[PDB]
């Protein structure tokens, strides 16, 4: 009602993999180790904006 | 009965060697293009045809091997 209002929602992201025709072209091993940084990045991006 | 023999031989080893070697090479090209025509369904006529040039190669040589043999064994001109 007439108080705006805060509402942690959850809808899931598409949780489909990779293609098998999709191949890894670099390494399994190595982009594990890359996206570290990515999803690291994500969740501090995410955590600062929570904060914030 | 020595030359034509040796001639004979010759053609025998010619063909085996020939026909093992260039064809098991073409069934390894034939692993990795179907298998990348098979994943990337897109390509497949360009694969086709780029396909048919490597049998073309493999079988050519094959068939070249093949015609030594035959030449030795059907006009032996050196025996």
């Amino acid at each position: 009602e007439g108080k705006l209002t805060v509402e942690r929602d959850m809808i899931k992201t598409e949780t489909p993999a990779f293609s098998p025709i999709l191949e890894f072209e670099q390494d399994p091993a190595q982009i594990l180790d890359a996206l570290l940084p990515l999803y690291l990045n994500s969740q501090i991006l995410r955590a600062l904006q929570e904060s914030l | 009965p020595l030359i034509a023999a040796a001639s004979v031989i010759a053609a025998g080893l010619a063909v085996g060697l020939a026909s093992i070697g260039p064809g098991v090479g073409q069934g390894t090209a034939a692993g990795q293009a179907v298998e990348g025509i098979a994943r990337q369904p897109e390509a497949e006529g360009k694969i086709r045809g780029t396909l048919l040039l490597s049998l073309a190669f493999m079988e050519a040589l094959t068939i070249y091997g093949l015609v030594v043999a035959l030449a030795l064994l059907f006009a032996n001109p050196f025996v």
